[PDB]
DNA sequence: TCTTATAAATAGT
DNA sequence: ACTATTTATAAG
DNA sequence: TCTTATAAATAGT
DNA sequence: ACTATTTATAA
């Protein structure tokens, strides 16, 4: 009993195939477009992360040097010292060109004590 | 007299003798110091706590605190064991 | 001794080395005589023209010289030039 | 300690503000161009089906009529075959030219039986 | 002879009385339909179920089919009254 | 003689007489003989004068359900049966 | 390798 | 600050 | 609106 | 079926 019913009947289901995929044409360039953004983002952040870590390590750094200066002004300052105190005896002890030089101690009785007190 | 080894058991008598003794201690290291040329040093504290000491001071006594060899060292007792 | 030597250096070898032996000991024997009669404490050290070391100590020589670096007093002290500016005074 | 990190640390929100609104941007453009497709299909379904309904219509009228015209083939035919046999009476009625007429009866019993079962 | 108005026992006069009173009263319906040109019908079924009817048929009958007015009617017992 | 009274007044009442006269050879018949009759009459002036021996509807649909071969008399039949005197 | 003439140092008168 | 005993010290 | 001369119709012999 | 009775119709 169809007049043309069987032919415009078979072309509607053929339609809305072309419809539901143009749909998942929509749908997959939106995924695609989402992604792209998102690769997008990650790249420039991790530019951005990149330039404040290498801030931080070269802060980092100097500053661990200023430390290890630090060390070699103290060690450097009390080897120039325990060597200043023994340079003392010196002065003390070949000559003072015979002036009164044999007489008594004043700071020899700090080596004397030293000396004394290393017999083990 | 000839009197023995003991300690003086007046004040007086040990301190003058103290004295006497003393300074004939440092003649007898005056002429071995010269004699034979040799660096003496002696250091003496009496009963009384006061310091008395003889140099041939500083450069006798720093020579002694860098040697570390085998020495003579007597005491009384090796005095009285000669 | 049997006649006066004056006070010069030997310059013999053997002759200021048994005098340097001599003399030692009797240097040694008169601080023992003043270390017992007086009951003082008394340290000597002797370097030889060779330079070797002959000590001699009363009682304990690390305590003696450990008691004479802790005092910081006046005190007699002398030399051999004092003792030459003493003894030619008459 | 702080040597550029108060500015670069500033700076790292303001781009991540940046990031966020890029991303709503393109979740919205993605909510248009899904209604503007949804909007496309259901005026592509209506004219469709407007195409298939303004077909039914008129072949159901076009039988419709064609049932009406059957009642009117038949009620004709039966007010035709109604008055045929009235015409029927005629013949015998006025007359055969006086040939036999004033006989018997054949077919006017009918119409007699019928005038006198309606005595009511 | 003279009969009374009752029914003939017999088979044989009501047999032929019957058919001379029908030819004599088919004469009567003659003469009335002639003399004043009325159309005259008349229907008789004898006591053996036989139909014998005259006419002066179907135009009369028609005729009678087509007229509901008022009208005198006839039957036995009006005879008698 | 039989023929066609011009007259309007003696055709009335002799069409007065005989009726009533034909309705009584009939009852004698109808009665005498038990057979039933039906009588049709319609004047000149076209009215209904009718005459039943039982029942006028019955005898009527009687004849409407009757299709034999039986004897059917005509004013001409009359005629040509009374002219053999 | 040390044994006796003379200074060298010391204690009561 | 001293005379009469001890004590060292130097060449046979 | 009808009452009596003559046909009109009919039953046994 | 013919010869009496009996109805039946126009003056």
């Amino acid at each position: 009993p169809a007049l043309r019913e069987q032919q415009l009947q078979q072309e509607l289901l053929a339609l809305k195939q072309k419809q539901q995929i143009q749909r998942q044409i929509l749908i997959a360039e939106f995924q695609r477009q989402h992604e792209q953004l998102s690769r997008q983002h990650e790249a420039q952040l991790h530019e951005h992360i990149k330039q404040q870590q290498e801030m931080l390590a070269m802060k980092h750094q100097q500053e661990l040097l200023e430390h290890q200066r630090k060390l070699e002004r103290h060690r450097q300052e009390q080897e120039l010292e325990k060597q200043h105190r023994e340079q003392k005896l010196q002065q003390l002890k070949n000559k003072e060109k015979g002036k009164e030089s044999a007489v008594a101690s004043t700071e020899v009785k700090m080596k004397l004590q030293e000396f004394v007190l290393n017999k083990k | 007299k000839k009197i023995q080894i003991t300690r003086i058991m007046d004040e007086r008598n040990r301190q003058v003798t103290f004295t006497k003794r003393k300074f004939g201690l440092m003649k007898k290291a005056y002429e071995l110091s010269v004699l034979c040329d040799c660096e003496i040093a002696l250091i003496i504290f009496n009963s009384s706590n006061k310091l008395f000491q003889y140099a041939s001071m500083d450069k006798v006594l720093l020579k002694y605190t860098e040697y570390n060899e085998p020495h003579e060292s007597r005491t009384n007792s090796d005095i009285v064991e000669a």
